[PDB]
RNA sequence: CAGAGUGUAGCUUAACACAAAGCACCCAACUUACACUUAGGAGAUUUCAACUUAACUUGACCGCUCUGACCA
């Protein structure tokens, strides 16, 4: 029943969500964030963390992105986050890295769509 | 709004090049060369394209503007050979000549020596390098010959 | 170096097989 | 023909080595240009101090530099006393004409 | 005038005559590129011809229905035999020459795949020093002109050189020993100019042991430590 | 009529004389990255953050927790770089990564996460849930002692308590099993409070459990200052927050 | 055309905030945009630019 | 050979620790090429000792950059 931030129809990305999965890919690392629309980070998984880095041959490949998805999905369930929106660019959505990360999240239990607000 | 201090915060068209609808060749100053054509001719098409690609990427690394990269028309030559104990020339081989041009501009006078030293040092075997100054004739030579215009022009002569 | 950009293959989708050959020039040099 | 697992493995590992070998070729070229540029600019600075009249001439462009033609290296050098076969060269390039 | 004696030095270079040999890794990559090129290519005319003739032999052996007697006199594999025979008869020019075997460092026919630099020996205060040819600057002349003049004052040559640009590519300033060091003659200021040796060579008269053509690696044997450090900056070995 | 800007205007540092020679973005991703950075900076004009951003206090949040642990970075970095080289030296690891068949052991990741970044992720998550706001009036602490709480459901199953996962009042009908790492001679106090359950006062809480003077991690030997009461979230009142504080 | 609800004005849901031929003002938080580029309030509250 | 300054891979006033980061860079595929995008690749604290802390502070030790000596 909470308001979502509707509007912003002429810019990208949308604000009409409560939580969103945001994936940051750098030259050396892969980080995935779950953040509230107000901008507060809720949970996070990064290959910069030693807990994840120690088990990865590379922190910049498809395997690294899939591993981040699996780790983040577990942390989401422990925090109570079962729903979020994912707002990729066209090239990001088509990439195998993001497709493997998304499958990891859904296999991990998280649903990457949010239920509609109830207005009445 | 005009009166407010934030007036013009949304201005953007001054940050983009003026694109308001062949090309005039710019003669260089006394410290820069004009448009330069870098011709790369080889009997092998892959070598000419691989070096033309190398020169293009090298220019980008050195912040030398690449006006255009294009291929010149291929030239086919039949190679006949006089047969043993005979006066008849027989076709031996057909050799094709492939040319690629990387057109650059703004090359500094002092830096040309270094740039030329680098691109000549990396020239593959069988590839000829020819760096010329761009002229209208070079651009016009890329276009089909017009026979009808020649006949009408001949009448005026 | 002459080998800086000499290791190549035909970058075409459809092309017939090509064979490496030595082209002997008129002075005796080869390429 | 499908490649064997070992062949595809050998081809992938060779390409990984090719990335690092070409990275070090580029480094040598990038540091050769830098050395030449520093040497030239440091020589021009010293020239300006010694005689500003010669420095002005030095930084000017050369009218005779272009056209600059250089053929690439051969595989084997010219043979001192090699007689090529007799023959003819017949250009058979198609001429394209625009009508209309 | 000024205390320093202006000098113009010439860095005359013979570019490689032949291509550099492939390194071990380049050989493997060259093999893979050729392998890939064949795999992704269409059948060539010489391949299709060799295929049909194989099938024709089967059709002239199994079916026994062939209606053409002449066909082709020569086959595809037979034609390849003639080609391979001609190739073996031809002898290529030596990439490693006699001057390489004899280490004749005065000839231009050594180290065909390397880049050579011209060094001359001059006597300075009854001392033999190896330097890149140089000449003293004269009024009414550019510093490049001095370098081009240096070329014309060598010992009996017909060398044609192409100068690259008007700016110097390096410099070296030294001071004379205090014995002869004077307020009016403090030292000298050399300025090197690179050039490419198009064609020509010292004549047999001019080959009399007062110059060498040396690669950048073997360049220190002749030059002095400080003079070497300044020449190894604009002399590339790519 | 015009008014001078109250500060530096956007895009002023761009030199417009050398526009052709200036590097362009060339990619949507590079512009967006710069755009997101500019949006986060403070500005002298009216912004969305000014009207919609939560009004945090300027003074920093007082830390009331245990001191950070002391670490030798030099020794830590040496051991970490050595472990990575050993992992990368293995040829099967390279092939599993290249063929995209490798995976991480999630259980081992969590164990190391509990000992490294875990405490700071819990603090960040507790701040998001408003626990520091409601329990300590904005004062924060890093939970440096991992606290493991699990409700026994049936006889073979446990329902763990993490940091916001949903547990039903039926599952929490009896006191949970609590374990932590404690040295001998240490004393501890555990309490359970309902932040949102109070039926009368909006700013008050219900104390559901209070164990005091616990010797080490032997929770069953602590004094029962307040006996365990199961959660009773009222029907139609939404989702309540129950927090265990050690 | 132009602004119908200036800075600080109270709007009910559905109220048109501005009409325009081209995008002079863009829709922000809780502001819808019509097919004709019309800006309208999606929530009851105070208009801010 | 001496005297000063100087110190993370190419850049950075990246590095609180939870961690050696971000960018630049190299190969392949796409592209005439470039560019973009995808999928891969390589990396650093000069070295030891001092609340063991310290990439950071003080010392030496190395590399670097200048100023003189030396220099044809
Ligand atoms: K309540
Ligand atoms: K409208």
């Amino acid at each position: 029943v909470a308001r979502k931030e509707r509007g912003w129809r002429t810019v990208f990305p949308s604000r009409e969500f409560w939580h969103r999965l945001r994936v940051i890919r750098t030259q050396h690392h892969v980080e995935a964030l779950v953040e509230h629309q107000n901008g507060k980070v809720v949970v996070s998984a990064s290959t910069r963390e030693w807990a994840i880095k120690k088990h990865l041959y590379s922190t910049r490949n498809v395997v690294a992105c899939e591993s981040i998805g699996r780790v983040l999905a577990q942390r989401c369930l422990e925090a109570g986050i079962n729903f979020m929106v994912y707002q990729p660019t066209p090239w990001e959505a088509a990439s195998d890295s993001m497709k493997r990360l998304q499958s990891a999240m859904t296999e991990g239990g998280v649903v990457l769509r949010e239920p509609q607000r109830i207005y009445e | 709004y005009k009166t407010k201090p934030t007036h013009g915060i949304g201005k953007y068209k001054h940050l983009i090049k003026a694109e308001e609808p062949v090309r005039a060749i710019n003669l260089g100053t006394d410290y820069e060369y004009g448009v330069l054509n870098i011709h790369l001719t080889a009997y092998d098409m892959t070598l000419a394209e691989s070096y033309a690609q190398y020169v293009h990427n090298l220019c980008n690394s050195l912040s030398i503007k690449v006006e255009e990269s294009y291929a010149m028309p291929t030239k086919t030559i039949e190679v006949l050979q006089l047969q043993d104990q005979g006066s008849k020339m027989l076709l031996d081989s057909v050799l094709t000549t492939h040319e690629r041009v990387v057109q650059i501009s703004g090359l500094s006078a002092t830096f040309a020596e270094i740039f030329l030293e680098i691109i000549q040092s990396s020239l593959p075997e069988g590839v000829r390098l020819s760096v010329k100054e761009h002229t209208e004739e070079d651009f016009k030579g890329r276009f089909k010959a017009r026979p009808e215009l020649e006949e009408l022009l001949a009448k005026l002569k | 170096d002459s080998s800086r950009a000499s290791l190549t293959r035909v970058h075409r989708q459809a092309y017939a097989r090509l064979y490496p050959v030595l082209l002997v020039k008129q002075d005796g040099s080869t390429i | 023909v499908e490649l064997t697992f070992e062949e595809t493995e050998r081809r992938a590992l060779l390409l990984k080595k090719w990335s690092l070998y070409k990275q070090q070729e580029r480094k040598m070229e990038r540091d050769t240009i830098r050395a030449m540029l520093e040497a030239q600019q440091e020589a021009l600075e010293e020239l300006q101090l010694e005689s500003p009249k010669l420095h002005a001439e030095a930084i000017k462009r050369d009218p005779n530099l272009f056209p600059f033609e250089k053929e690439g290296p051969h595989y084997t050098p010219p043979i001192p006393n090699y007689q090529p076969p007799e023959g003819r060269y017949n250009d058979i390039t198609k001429v394209y004409t625009q009508v209309e | 005038g000024s205390p320093w004696r202006l000098l113009g030095a010439l860095c005359l270079q013979r570019p490689p005559v032949v291509s550099k040999p492939l390194t071990p890794l380049q050989e493997e990559m060259a093999s893979l590129l050729q392998q890939i090129e064949i795999e992704r290519s269409l059948y060539s005319d010489h391949e299709l011809r060799a295929l049909d003739e194989n099938q024709r032999l089967a059709k002239k052996k199994a079916d026994l229905h062939d209606e053409e007697d002449e066909q082709d006199i020569l086959l595809a594999q037979d034609l390849e035999d003639m080609w391979e025979q001609k190739f073996l008869q031809f002898k290529l020019g030596a990439r490693i020459t006699e001057a390489d075997e004899k280490n004749d460092r005065t000839s231009l026919n050594r180290k065909l795949d390397r880049n050579l630099v011209l060094l001359v020996r001059e006597k300075f205060g009854d001392q033999d020093v190896w330097i890149l040819p140089q000449a003293e600057w004269q009024p009414g002349e550019t510093l490049r002109g001095t370098a081009e003049r240096t070329l014309a004052t060598l010992s009996e040559n017909n060398m044609e050189a192409k100068f690259l640009g008007n700016a110097p590519c390096g410099h070296y300033t030294f001071k004379f020993p205090q014995a002869m060091r004077t307020e009016s003659n403090l030292g000298a200021k050399v300025f090197f100019f690179k050039a490419l040796l198009l064609t020509g060579d010292f004549s047999q008269a001019g080959n009399k042991g007062h110059h060498v053509w040396v690669t950048k690696d073997e360049l220190g044997d002749y030059l002095k430590p400080k003079y070497l450090a300044q020449v190894r900056r604009f002399v590339s070995d790519l | 009529r015009r008014t001078p800007p109250l500060g530096p205007m956007p895009n002023s540092d761009i030199d417009l004389s050398n526009l052709e020679r200036l590097e362009k973005y060339r990619s949507f991703d590079r512009y967006r990255r710069r755009a997101e950075q500019e949006a986060q900076a403070p500005h002298w004009w009216r912004t969305y953050r000014e009207y919609f951003g939560e009004k945090t206090d300027p003074k920093e949040k007082i830390d009331i927790g245990l001191p950070p642990p002391k670490v030798s970075r030099t020794q830590q970095l040496l051991e970490r770089k050595q472990a990575i080289q050993e992992l990368r030296a293995n040829v099967e690891e390279e092939r599993a990564a290249r063929l995209r068949t490798a995976s991480v052991p999630l259980d081992a990741v969590r164990a190391e996460w509990e000992r490294t970044c875990g405490p700071y992720h819990k603090q960040r998550l507790a701040e998001y849930y408003g626990l520091y706001r409601d329990l300590f009036h904005g004062a924060t602490f890093v939970p440096r002692v991992p606290l493991h709480v699990a409700y026994a459901v049936g006889e073979d199953d446990l329902m763990p308590v993490y940091c916001g996962n949903e547990v039903t009042p039926t599952e929490a009908a009896q006191a949970p099993e609590v374990t932590y790492e404690a040295e001998e001679g240490s004393l501890w106090t555990l309490l359970l409070t309902s932040l949102d359950g109070h039926l009368l006062e909006p700013d008050a809480e219900y104390l559901h459990w209070l164990l005091t003077n616990i010797p080490g991690n032997r929770v069953a030997e602590g004094q029962v200052t307040c006996p365990y009461l199961p959660p009773f979230p009222a029907r139609g009142s939404g989702i309540h927050r129950l927090a265990f504080l050690l | 055309q132009g602004i119908k609800k200036m800075e600080g004005h109270y709007v009910h849901a559905g109220n048109i905030i501005a009409t325009q031929r081209h995008f002079r003002w863009h829709p922000g938080a809780h502001v819808g945009v019509g097919k004709n580029k019309c800006l309208y309030a999606l929530e009851e509250g105070i208009v801010r630019y």
